[PDB]
C-alpha cells in the first residue's frame, strides 16, 4: 500500500504550527489561540507523482515542557522546524529544536524543512536571506508560508516528505 | 468569610452531580471576585452552559469559555484578560482550583480543577479556591477525557451560582 510517511510540526508557540496543519487537513484558517497539548491527523496525498499517506503530529510549543520532546522526536522521520517571520525570538528558538532533534536522533542527516511563516503579515522582522543562510547551514530547504493565504503550504509539507524519501534511498 | 460557590455537572445533558467551591477572598479576592461573579451570571454573563473542553485523566478538568464554547475564549468581569493577583498559594494536591491563561497577566474566565499535584505551575497559574464538595464528581469527569484532553461527551455546567 502507499507509504507513510511520519512528520512532525515542531517550533516556538504562536509561530502557526496548528494553522498550518489545519489549512493542509482541512483547507481553512481561523485566526483564534487554541494552544496545543498534541494533536495528530492523516492525509493521502499525491507528490512528485507518488500517492503516499502523511501522519502528522502537531507538537505543544508551550516553552515549559521542553524536556517532554524526545520521544515523539525518536518516533518522528522528518520535521518542519516553524517560525514566525515577525518574531525574532521564534527564530532563534529554532536553533534549539534543530540541536535536541540532532541529538535525539543521534544522526546528522535528520530530514527537516525550514519554514517561515506569517509571510502574509508587514511586520517582518525576519528576512529572507536572513533565514536563507540559516537554512544553507543546515543543509535543509526553505519555505516561507502563510497559513492565512495558504501561500506555500502544500509546498511545505511536500518538500518535507521529498526529503525524507531523499534520506530513505541513502 | 470566604464565599462558596456551585457547579451542577451534566453529561450529554444527564444530571452528573455538585461541585462546590471554596474561593479564597482571603488571599486573592479580585481573581476569587471574578469567580464569584461568573459563577451567578451578575454581569449578564458568565459560567452557566459552559463546558469543561479539556480534561486530561491525572492531572485536570478544565472549563470557562463562556464565549466561544470551544477553549480559545472567555473573558473576566473586569475586561477581557486581568493581572495576577499573586501566587501566595500552590498547586498542592487534588481538588485545587487555578486560572488558566496565555502567559502573564492574561487571567480571563478559564479555570482548572486539579486532579493530582501539579507544582510545576506554581508561580505561574493564580490558585484562588478549592473543593469543598463533591470532589468524587470531579473523579468522575475524568474518564470523559483523554491524554490530549479532547472529551468524549459534553461535560457541561448546567447550573451555577453562589450559597
Ligand atoms: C508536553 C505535553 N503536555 C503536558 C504534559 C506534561 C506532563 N508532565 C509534566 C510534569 N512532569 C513532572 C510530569 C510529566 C505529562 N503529560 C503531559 C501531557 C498529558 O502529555 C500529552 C502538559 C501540557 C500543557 C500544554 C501543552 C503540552 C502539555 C499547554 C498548552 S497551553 C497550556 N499548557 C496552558 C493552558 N492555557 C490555555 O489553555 C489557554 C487557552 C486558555 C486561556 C492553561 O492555562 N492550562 C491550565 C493549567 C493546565 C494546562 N492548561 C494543561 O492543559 O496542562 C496539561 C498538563 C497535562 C497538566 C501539562
Ligand atoms: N496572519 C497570520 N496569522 C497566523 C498564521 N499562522 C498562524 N497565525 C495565527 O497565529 C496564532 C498562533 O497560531 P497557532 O497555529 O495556534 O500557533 P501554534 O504554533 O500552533 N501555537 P502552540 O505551539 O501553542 O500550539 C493564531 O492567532 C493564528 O491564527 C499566518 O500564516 N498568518
Ligand atoms: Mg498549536
Amino acid at each position: 500500500s502507499m507509504t507513510e510517511y511520519k512528520l512532525v510540526v515542531v517550533g516556538a508557540g504562536d509561530v502557526g504550527k496548528s494553522a498550518l496543519t489545519i489549512q493542509l487537513i482541512q483547507n481553512h484558517f481561523v485566526d483564534e489561540y487554541d494552544p496545543t497539548i498534541e494533536d495528530s491527523y492523516r492525509k493521502q496525498v499525491v507528490i512528485d507523482g507518488e500517492t503516499c499517506l502523511l501522519d502528522i503530529l502537531d507538537t505543544a510549543g508551550q516553552e515549559e515542557y521542553s524536556a517532554m520532546r524526545d520521544q515523539y522526536m525518536r518516533t518522528g522521520e522528518g520535521f518542519l522546524c516553524v517560525f514566525a517571520i515577525n518574531n525574532t525570538k521564534s527564530f532563534e528558538d529554532i536553533h534549539h529544536y534543530r540541536e535536541q532533534i540532532k541529538r535525539v536522533k543521534d544522526s546528522e542527516d535528520v530530514p527537516m524543512v525550514l519554514v517561515g511563516n506569517k509571510c502574509d503579515l508587514p511586520s517582518r522582522t525576519v528576512d529572507t536571506k536572513q533565514a536563507q543562510d540559516l537554512a544553507r547551514s543546515y543543509g535543509i530547504p526553505f519555505i516561507e508560508t502563510s497559513a492565512k493565504t495558504r501561500q506555500g503550504v502544500d509546498d511545505a509539507f511536500y518538500t518535507l516528505v521529498r526529503e525524507i524519501r531523499k534520506h530513505k534511498e541513502k | 468569610v470566604n464565599p462558596t460557590v456551585f457547579f451542577d455537572i451534566a453529561v450529554d445533558g444527564e444530571p452528573l452531580g455538585r461541585v462546590s467551591f471554596e474561593l479564597f477572598a482571603d488571599k486573592v479576592p479580585k481573581t476569587a471576585e471574578n469567580f464569584r461573579a461568573l459563577s451567578t451570571g451578575e454581569k449578564g454573563f458568565g459560567y452557566k452552559g459552559s463546558c469543561f473542553h479539556r480534561i486530561i485523566p491525572g492531572f485536570m478538568c478544565q472549563g470557562g469559555d463562556f464565549t466561544r464554547h470551544n477553549g480559545t475564549g472567555g473573558k473576566s468581569i473586569y475586561g477581557e484578560k486581568f493581572e495576577d493577583e499573586n501566587f501566595i498559594l500552590k498547586h498542592t494536591g487534588p481538588g485545587i482550583l487555578s486560572m488558566a491563561n496565555a502567559g502573564p497577566n492574561t487571567n480571563g474566565s478559564q479555570f482548572f480543577i486539579c486532579t493530582a499535584k501539579t507544582e510545576w505551575l506554581d508561580g505561574k497559574h493564580v490558585v484562588f479556591g478549592k473543593v469543598k464538595e463533591g470532589m468524587n464528581i470531579v473523579e468522575a469527569m475524568e474518564r470523559f477525557g483523554s491524554r490530549n484532553g479532547k472529551t468524549s461527551k459534553k461535560i457541561t455546567i448546567a447550573d451555577c451560582g453562589q450559597l
